[PDB]
């Protein structure tokens, strides 16, 4: 229930302002950057503000801050979420989120706030189905809309019908200091970019293990995705009957479904990484990478961070394989590796000066994060079993998709 | 080719089920 | 070797706090490189460079040991650089201004009549309670001079010197006996500032 | 890439080097450093910070940092370690009382990991009176053999004349450059 | 005496900054903040003097940038003013036309200035021209 | 701008 | 300028009115006061062009509080765009009207909404049902005597389950203001009939076919578990506040729900990972997502059990994040992972965030008083934290031992030696009591006790009022307990907290201790000296009073701050 949303930025100055209720006086805003300011700088800020009755929810952009005043109590939930969806409208409509649109794009920025919420409550989000009657380039609204199909026009015809998917993989790791890794954690995204003809109900099918349980195939490798979280197109009830995945593709690229679950096995990567670290006289970076993933596979970039001395300086790099760069701006040690092959093992040797004076604060210790991207690479053992493409009029499709495997958040505390 | 593994074609269902 | 003039520019077009961090890094890690090697030539830049960084808000710490070295170098640029970062990252409480009561020394009784007022107002202005202690005894000797532009120097220092030590006002007394009599306005100000204090 | 240039100017010659100079106050450091830069004994009060000089001998620019020996200085050798490429230690044989606290400051300033390549330079200094040591009891009683990884060497250099500068010198740059 | 100076811009941003006072890094940094906060949050008819901290904390800003000092509870106040409009006259001259932009890229000419001028909180030069020949003379030197 | 403007304008 | 543009506005061009509305337009949203101007741009309204009719519209309710006597001059227009075949027109003269504040035009308005009521036009009944609330928020009364709660009632009856979640959307906003007479419940069938829609409603609509069921009240288990089989499908969308109002619906109907059928166990592992799922939402919603976590936590504590891993902080998480993943451990401690617990506080104790840190110190110490079990880990974790020399983090183990100390002090006699020299130079007020009062009640494994206080006796007449009591406190214990080496410590602390000390509760407490030491020092020790009772540990459960109510504000700004609807709404 917000009751104005505005856009806010780095300065203080509203760029656009959008008043839903007119319950909250529009002169709220101007306490908004220093109630920011002085929670900032005391250590309570938060992203939900509270000028007096009146509380400022909002989140951070790249270069503005959405902010949504509010007055009763309104689900702070629904604000995030509509928040979430303008961000994304933005990001479907003009390319950058900058303060180089907002100044530029006002014609169709106010039509596109006026149609997206209505007295606090948001009608239509789907960029795909409001880039129909809300141009910066007007007829009646599409039916799709009105219609229970809010996410895929209907008449949409193509020369082909392609549809490339996208298995890609997160490997989150949180190691320990200790040597142990505490989160591991793998959560799937398959993200289908679907180019077909006419309102297609595609109805996928995996290998997973409640499926293969309930059709009696429980001894096979079968994914155990602990989370299923399906996009609006997916049924639920379908889903929840007996597994089945059966929802209508929208057009153009989007996330389908977002596997999540744990994972038991060793990782991909063993980073033994030592610290000589001498008392302002030097230290010694005795960083051994051990490639546990298999051998058929290779890594593609991957960057390992090591966070080196914030006021290390004449840094010296005696590696094995692998470009090591030096970047001050993020006060690390960037271990970029471009191919590197399964069970493959890199030594690197890091040596940096250090000041005799010492400092005036600690500076603390960031963990480091390894950015591995292994294509053609499935950790979990999911893989795609089919994809029902029905259509009415009758067309045979050409269903393609890829597997990616990346890093997530693959930290690693250190000593 | 693309980076990350080419793209695969995927099946239409569990032929194998029926 | 970046010029201040360049490093401001630079500085001026960051927008953003962090992005204005990585900047300022960005040149912060070039000039301990540069210190770490122990350059002679451009480091009057990489000083101006890191009194502006330190100024702006970031940590210039390691920038300590470089001011004590330009300080007892003989060029004049170099010079006044090691004097205004001592005048301004050092203190009292840095723990570091020990070892600049030798270069000051050195300095206090060179022939340049430049270098002695640099190196007796970062005296006033960053004097310490042990630094006087042993700069007293040159302190006065520049007191009973003739120099116009000196004697108001060494009546600051004096009357800094006594402010930082009250105990010491008795070597003071025999040293401005008669001199209410100075025909320059500058001399006489320091005159009756240092009668006023004492 | 080419380094012609850098074979042009070793012709005659380019290595330059550095040198440190560091004891005990009262040790005859700056008048031992002063005839070396000037060739005179130089009347000076004791050293409150430091001097630094350098000296154009042999075709080697022999730059020395000399180091008081004030107790709130002793502690403050450590900031020239960095970027330091020799030593060279200042006795003081003339006070038995600070031959074991010269003893103590030096193990102590040799128990550091960052000076490692600068080798060991014992300059005997104030060779003029008839209390003074020879070359090798001053040495046993410091134990310098016992100084694993360090390439020590005593001179007896006189402050008043001048003897034996030369020979530590030319030893110096003996230890430094490993060339004809 | 002046415990401290402080060029600082109407947005916030310091272009100067002397203190006469030994005091921490952080401290300095949150004095610095809060001077700045209350120089920022006051009006036009404040009189140009604030008490903070039992120190008459005078603010006269002739431009967008503004100027402070912390002058001790024994002396007068127009003092303050009279030198710090002497101070800027100086800037002027040394400089001519001395504007926002010449400050922040010339802050080393300020600091020389203000040393030549002003000593540990005290003045050091009463005229306006025997100073300008000075530092002219200490920068021709080279 | 308003930063190019003179002090005191003399 | 100003004339300019009003002479541009007032020609005969379009193609020099549409530049004047996006010149006014631009100025208002450039910050300038263009409200002069509200009834010269009144005149190029009726345009058939629909690029500047919008910007026309957002004018006047941007200019219709300012002005409302210069706003008569509209409701022909609005009346005459109410009947536009395209429904594009109609649905934002509808949105327009409503927007407008104005007491003299919504008498007016009454017309054009019963017209549009029930409009065929989805977009059109989409747009009445929000303009029908909006106009209801401003005029209770002018809404009951148009008759628009019988027409928003049919609107949950009829197909477009877009229309039916707005029409919902705007009797809850409508009831809530209500005073709860005439409340728009429904029976099973309309709930039937909504759960057959909420399959087929939108993303936002969704959380408005969720919300409605959320004041309703179950009398049955069947008609609760029928409603729970359709609730579960919706732990399964990709829009996390749905995922919320799915949750705090079927923890609404959970209260009605019997535990020895199997419903309730199904319920309960169908909804773990849910909540999992949550806690890898963006940053903004992870407050939310950990406040509403902390509120059912207090309620059903078997669902989240065993999940601890998941609750270990990032070291790229928010600070509003890391603090509420310490709360969140804290309340999910317990013997099973305590060893996990202990290990992710001490590398919480390592970081820079100064408020991080006492927070950490604080769960630790949660943790430690919580469970018994793991008493000696936490004390021997204090103790190395300790000895790392930490200003802030001696200050809060200073605190943590003293709180320890106090629950348990039956076997801590061994870690008293350790703390006699613990760098007792600390100036904090919050841990200088703490280490009194460890000294004083544990001064018998100390042998040098008497001379330790001569240190802080130094400026007891200037240190605090509950430093100085703590000191008087344990200078009293010390000479009960051991009268021979602080027979003259006694005298002099009464000495200087009598004479010298102006303190009211202090000379009280003082002129007491030396009445009762004149009276009978044999007596003080069974009167002072004595076996203080069990401490009842501040309990951080709510009451269940309120978390009944709690429950039922699930995901609204109720829940985050943890306070009652009615004590934070102005
Ligand atoms: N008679 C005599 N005295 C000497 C001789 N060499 C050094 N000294 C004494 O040693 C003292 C040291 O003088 P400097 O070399 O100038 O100072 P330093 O050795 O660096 O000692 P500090 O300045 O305190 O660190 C002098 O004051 C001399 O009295 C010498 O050859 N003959
Ligand atoms: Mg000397």
């Amino acid at each position: 229930s917000a009751s104005a949303v505005y856009v806010l930025d780095l300065k203080g100055k509203v760029l656009i302002c959008r008043n839903y209720r007119g319950d909250v006086d529009m002169s709220e805003v101007e306490h908004f950057m220093p109630i920011l300011m002085e929670k900032e700088e005391e250590g309570m800020l938060s992203p939900i503000l509270a000028h007096g009755g009146v509380r400022f929810m909002w989140i951070k952009h790249n270069n503005l801050y959405l902010v949504a005043t509010s007055k009763k109590n309104a689900c702070v939930s629904l604000v995030f979420s509509f928040l979430y969806k303008v961000v994304q409208v933005f990001s479907e409509y003009f390319k950058e989120l900058e303060e180089e649109s907002i100044r530029d794009n006002f014609v169709i920025i106010y039509e596109l706030l006026d149609e997206l919420m209505d007295f606090g409550y948001p009608q239509t989000t789907d960029s795909k189905i409001l880039q129909e009657y809300i141009t910066q380039e007007a007829p009646r609204p599409p039916a799709t809309v009105t219609n229970a199909v809010s996410w895929r026009s209907e008449g949409i015809k193509y020369r082909k019908n392609e549809v490339f998917l996208d298995v890609i993989e997160a490997v989150n790791l949180l190691v320990s200091a200790n040597g142990n890794v505490l989160r591991s954690e793998i959560v799937g995204s398959i993200k289908m970019r679907v180019f077909l003809s006419g309102m297609p109900e595609l109805r996928l099918g995996l290998n997973d293990k409640v499926l293969f349980d309930n059709t009696g195939r429980g001894k096979s490798k079968s994914v155990e995705l602990e989370d299923v979280k399906f996009h609006q197109c997916v049924r639920l009830s379908r889903f929840e009957n007996d597994r089945t995945i059966s929802f209508i593709p929208p057009d153009g690229e989007f996330e389908l479904m977002s596997y999540r679950l744990n994972t038991h096995v060793k990782p991909l990567i063993w980073i033994e990484s030592v610290i000589e670290k001498h008392s302002h006289s030097r230290i010694e970076y005795m960083v051994k990478a051990k490639s546990q993933f298999k051998r058929r596979s290779t890594a593609n970039n991957v960057e390992i961070h090591i966070p080196v001395p914030n006021d290390a300086d004449s840094p010296k790099f005696k590696t094995t394989v692998g470009s090591v760069k030096w970047v001050p701006e993020n006060s690390e040690i960037v271990w970029s590796v471009k191919s590197f092959p399964g069970g493959k093992e890199y030594l690197m040797r890091a040596h940096f000066g250090l000041p005799s004076v010492e400092a005036e604060d600690k500076e603390g210790k960031p963990p480091i994060s390894v950015k591995f991207e292994i294509p053609y690479f499935t950790t979990s053992g999911i893989q795609v079993r089919y994809l029902k493409i029905i259509e009415k009029s009758g067309y045979q499709a050409l269903p393609w998709v890829r597997y990616i495997t990346q890093n997530g958040d693959y930290q690693l505390r250190t000593q | 080719d693309r980076k990350g593994g080419s793209y695969s074609q995927a099946a239409g269902s569990d032929s194998a089920q029926s | 070797p970046i010029r201040l003039r360049e490093l401001i520019r630079t500085i001026r077009t960051a927008r953003t706090q962090a992005e204005e961090r990585e900047m300022i890094q960005k040149e912060c890690a070039a000039i301990r490189s540069s210190f770490r090697e122990e350059d002679n030539t451009y480091r009057c830049r990489n000083v101006a460079k890191l009194l502006y960084m330190h100024m702006l808000g970031y940590p210039a710490h390691f920038g300590q040991l470089e001011c004590l070295k330009l300080i007892a170098s003989q060029k004049f640029t170099d010079k006044r650089i090691g004097y205004l970062g001592a005048m301004l990252l050092l203190d009292e409480r840095q723990d570091v201004h020990l070892l600049m009561t030798n270069c000051i020394k050195n300095d206090l009784n060179h022939s340049t009549q430049f270098v002695q007022g640099l190196a007796l107002c970062t005296l006033g202005c960053m004097g310490s309670s042990e630094m006087c202690r042993d700069l007293a005894g040159e302190v006065e000797k520049l007191l009973k001079t003739s120099n116009s532009y000196l004697r108001k120097k060494a009546a600051l220092c004096a009357v800094h010197v006594i402010r930082k030590v009250p105990e010491l006002m008795e070597m003071f007394l025999p040293a401005t006996k008669n001199l209410l009599n100075e025909k320059n306005h500058g001399v006489l100000h320091t005159s009756v500032v240092l009668l006023t204090e004492m | 890439g080419n380094i012609f240039a850098n074979l042009f100017k070793g012709l005659f010659g380019k290595k330059e080097m550095r040198i440190l100079m560091v004891g005990l106050d009262a040790a005859g450091k700056t008048t031992i450093l002063y005839k070396l830069k000037l060739g005179e004994i130089v009347t000076t009060i004791p050293t409150i910070g430091f001097n630094v000089e350098t000296v154009e001998y042999k075709n080697i620019s022999f730059t020395v940092w000399d180091v008081g020996g004030q107790d709130k200085i002793r502690p403050l050798w450590r900031h020239y370690f960095q970027n330091t490429q020799g030593l060279i230690f200042v006795v003081d044989s003339n006070d038995r009382e600070r031959v074991n606290e010269a003893r103590e400051e030096l193990m102590r300033m040799l128990a550091e990991d960052e000076l490692r390549d600068a080798v060991l330079l014992v300059f005997a200094n104030k060779q003029d009176l008839p209390n003074a040591m020879n070359a090798a009891e001053i040495t046993d009683k410091l134990g310098l053999h016992s100084l694993r990884h360090r390439n020590w060497y005593i001179q007896a250099t006189c402050a008043t004349s001048g003897d034996g500068l030369y020979e530590g010198l030319d030893w110096l740059s003996n230890q430094l450059r490993n060339q004809k | 005496m002046i415990h401290f100076i402080l060029l600082f811009s109407r947005q916030g941003k310091l272009r100067l900054q002397k203190w006469y006072i030994t005091l921490p890094d952080k401290e300095r940094k949150k004095i610095t903040r809060e001077i700045v906060q209350i120089i920022l949050s006051r009006g036009h008819r404040t009189s140009s003097f604030v008490d903070w901290k039992e120190l008459k904390l005078v603010y006269k800003r002739y431009a967008s940038l503004y100027f402070c000092c912390a002058i001790e509870n024994q002396d007068n106040e127009l003092l303050t003013l009279e030198i710090v409009h002497r101070y800027v006259e100086l800037l002027d001259k040394y400089f001519g036309n001395v504007c926002e932009l010449d400050i922040i890229f010339n802050f080393e000419k300020a600091y020389f200035i203000l040393d030549e001028f002003i000593i540990g909180g005290e003045i050091q030069e009463t005229s306006k021209k025997i100073a300008v020949k000075a530092i002219e003379d200490s920068d021709m030197l080279q | 701008k308003g930063e190019n403007t003179s002090l005191l304008h003399p | 300028e100003i004339f300019e543009l009003k002479a541009e506005l007032n020609s005969d061009k379009k193609e020099k009115k549409k530049e004047a509305v996006k010149k006014v337009i631009a100025s208002m949203t450039v910050g300038k006061d263009v409200s002069a101007l509200f009834p010269d741009v009144v005149n190029c309204m009726q345009t058939d062009n629909l690029e500047l009719k919008k910007l026309v519209y957002l004018y006047l309710m941007n200019y219709a509080k300012s002005q409302p006597d210069m706003a008569i001059m509209a409701v022909n227009t609005f009346v005459k765009d109410c009947e536009d075949p395209n429904p594009l027109i109609r649905a934002l003269a509808v949105r327009t009207m409503g927007c407008i504040r104005v007491d003299k035009i919504t008498e007016y308005l009454c017309e054009p909404l019963r017209k549009c009521l029930k409009d065929e036009d989805p977009y059109v009944r989409k747009t009445a049902a929000v303009c029908v609330a909006k106009l209801h928020d401003i005029n209770a009364q002018l809404v009951e005597d148009q008759g628009f709660l019988d027409t928003l009632k049919d609107l949950i009856s009829d197909s477009n389950p877009m229309v039916v979640a707005n029409a919902v959307a705007a009797l809850s906003e409508i009831a809530e203001s209500h005073p709860s007479s005439n409340l728009l419940d429904l029976n099973p069938q309309s709930i039937n009939k909504l759960l057959t829609a909420l399959n087929e409603c939108t993303e936002w609509g969704q959380i408005f076919i969720l919300d409605c069921l959320a004041n309703y009240m179950p009398k049955d288990d069947r008609e609760a578990q029928s409603i729970c089989e359709r609730v579960t499908p919706r732990l399964s969308h990709a829009n996390s506040a749905v995922v919320l109002s799915a949750v705090k619906v079927l923890m609404k109907f959970m209260e009605m729900l019997s535990k020895d059928l199997d419903y309730y166990g199904t319920l309960l592992k169908k909804l773990a990972p849910p909540l999992v799922t949550l806690l890898s939402a963006e940053p903004e919603l992870q407050y939310v997502a950990l406040r509403n976590i902390n509120l059912i936590v207090q309620k059903r504590p078997e669902i989240l059990k065993h999940e601890m891993k998941v609750f270990f902080v990032k070291y790229n998480d928010p600070i509003y994040v890391k603090l509420e993943k310490l709360d969140i451990m804290i309340r999910l401690a317990s013997q099973a992972n305590i060893a996990q617990v202990l290990a992710e506080l001490r590398e919480y104790a390592t970081e820079v965030d100064v408020d991080f840190v006492r927070k950490a110190v604080r769960a630790i110490g949660r943790c430690a008083i919580k469970v018994e079990q793991s008493a000696e880990r936490c004390v021997s974790t204090l103790l190395d934290l300790i000895q790392t020399k930490v200003n802030y983090v001696v200050q809060e183990a200073i605190v943590v031992i003293k709180d320890i100390f106090r629950k348990y002090p039956n076997k801590y006699e061994s870690v008293i030696a350790t703390l006699c020299e613990n760098l007792d130079s600390l100036d904090e007020p919050e841990a200088r009591a703490a280490m009194i009062w460890i000294v004083g009640e544990y001064a018998e494994r100390i042998d040098n006790a008497d001379e330790l206080l001569e240190s802080f006796l130094e400026g007891f007449h200037d240190k605090s009022t509950q430093v100085q009591l703590q000191l008087l406190t344990a200078i009293v214990k010390l000479f009960l307990k051991k009268p021979t080496e602080t027979q003259e410590l006694v005298q002099q602390v009464l000495s200087l907290a009598t004479q010298d000390s102006d303190n009211p509760d202090l000379r009280d407490r003082g002129y007491i201790y030396w009445r009762l030491l004149s009276t009978d020092p044999v007596a003080a020790k069974e009167v002072v000296l004595a076996e203080k009772p069990l401490i009842s540990e501040e309990t951080d459960l709510i009451e269940p009073t309120l978390l009944d109510e709690l429950i039922c504000y699930i995901g609204t700004l109720a829940s985050v701050y943890h306070k009652p609807p009615s004590a934070f709404v102005e």
